């Protein structure tokens, strides 16, 4: 089968450059009718994918002459000349000329902003959880970027990275930062035979948050 | 317009059929074109299943051929798609589009998890701020429930900006979830915020509001 | 109204 790939996997591009993808076919994609059946496709975060190109540089119905796709037989691009925020998301392109139709495996839109520092919010465990014998510490760092972060749990002093639940939002297109949710789950006895509940954020001197369960 | 929209279980056990619906609106698909069906794995990769052209005749991708069949329902101006002895591995978010007969068009897609692990309830739990600005963040966290999804609103909906909602993660069998909403201080607790969980697999609608903490010692 | 491609 008629193998799309893509290249870069992600491409970080600053607001108002231009960004070009790459795409290789495995075989050529002109067909004997004349016609070369490339197409580029757009998907969102949250969303449904939608058609962004066809035959290579006509534009689907709504989407700006911002967006430029050119090339032939097995090398092909797609332009765009000046990103906006709302841009950021996946792009994939995908072949109509042989059977099967197949699919490349897409290439991630970021938009490269300032670096910015999480602000931190940390959650003792909630009466209603305590109550049922469970216990979660939650730690939410908002709005940072870069996106590599982490983030350290410490107990009494002690680090813990076991029972740990880890996960990232993808990209903000109103601040163009990610956020993240660390939670933290114990046995209602482990956490209360400990005090002091830490969690440390240090971003692609850590910013630091705690609470003593003795002074809640 | 045109509309397209999925709908079927959201969980099937491996070994039995996988049976979704795609209902379209603003257009006969006995006038033209072709109406698809594909399907989004887990890590973003899209695979083309098939087709029914509006004239009735389907066309399959080799991969599938055994397993598949697609069918329509003309008086409901619906089509179907049907893959029998599922496995896991065709969890993914299986979507309807039309073309002519290229897809252009897409629906909102429906997720469809294949496993053996049992439906369960989610427990939901208010996070309010510590004792210790102009701003102020509170949180939802939403644990113990299959499958997926979930959906988590602020004030039934009412409440969108500054709303950051986590996607879940498995750990045995049980799925995770969280959600912050930050607010100007003249905000909550003057007024009151809730955590609104549906869970459409268990039935299970929910509601949790934040009440702020006591003093600290 | 889509333009045919080869398939139609
Ligand atoms: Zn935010
Ligand atoms: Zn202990
Ligand atoms: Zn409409």
């Amino acid at each position: 089968d008629v193998v799309m790939t893509q290249t870069p996997l992600s491409l970080s591009v600053t607001l108002g450059q231009p960004a070009s993808i790459s795409c290789k076919s495995s075989q050529s994609l002109l067909d004997s009718d004349g016609k070369t059946y490339l197409n580029w496709l757009l998907q969102r975060p949250g969303q449904s994918p939608k058609r962004l190109i066809y035959l290579v540089s006509k534009l689907a119905s709504g989407v700006p002459d911002r967006f430029t796709g050119s090339g032939s037989g097995t090398d092909f691009t797609l332009k765009i000349n000046r990103v906006e925020a709302e841009d950021l998301g996946i792009y994939y392109c995908w072949q109509g000329t042989h059977f099967p139709w197949t699919f490349g495996g897409g290439t991630k839109l970021e938009i490269k902003r300032a670096d910015a520092a999480p602000t931190v919010s940390i959650f003792p465990p909630s009466s209603e959880q305590l109550t049922s014998g469970g216990a979660s510490v939650v730690c939410f760092l908002n709005n940072f970027y870069p996106k590599d972060i982490n983030v350290k749990w410490k107990i009494d002093g002690s680090e813990r990275q076991n029972g740990v639940l880890n996960s990232w939002t993808d990209q903000d297109s109103k601040d163009s930062t990610y956020s993240m949710s660390s939670t933290l789950t114990l046995t209602k006895d482990e956490y209360e035979r400990h005090n002091s509940y830490t969690c440390e954020a240090t971003h692609k001197s850590p910013i630091v948050k705690s609470f003593n369960r003795n002074e809640c | 317009d045109v509309q397209l929209q999925e709908s079927g279980p959201g969980l099937v056990k491996p070994s039995q059929s996988l049976s979704l619906t795609c209902t379209v609106t603003g257009y006969l698909i006995t006038t033209d074109y072709a109406w698809n069906w594909i399907r989004q794995f887990p890590g973003n990769k899209l695979e083309w299943m098939g087709y029914i052209s509006y004239s009735g005749f389907t066309s399959y991708n080799p991969s599938l051929k055994s397993q598949i069949s697609i069918t329509r329902d003309t008086s409901k101006n619906q089509f179907f798609l049907q893959l029998n002895s599922v496995t896991t591995e065709d969890t993914a978010t299986y979507y309807c589009a039309f073309g002519n007969y290229l897809p252009a068009y897409w629906g909102q897609g429906t997720l469809v998890t294949v496993s053996a692990a049992k439906t369960t309830a989610p427990s939901v739990y208010p996070l309010a701020p510590v004792c210790g600005g102009s701003s102020v963040t509170l949180g939802c966290l939403v644990k113990g429930y299959f499958p997926e999804p979930v959906t988590l609103t602020w004030n039934s909906g009412s409440l969108s900006s500054g709303v950051h909602t986590f996607p879940a993660v498995l750990q045995s069998d049980l799925y995770t979830l969280s959600s912050s909403v930050t607010v100007t201080s003249s905000t909550w607790p003057s007024q009151s915020i809730t955590c609104n969980v549906a869970h459409p697999a268990s039935s299970t609608k929910v509601d949790k509001k934040i009440e702020p903490r006591g003093p600290t010692i | 109204l889509l333009e045919l491609d080869k398939w139609a």
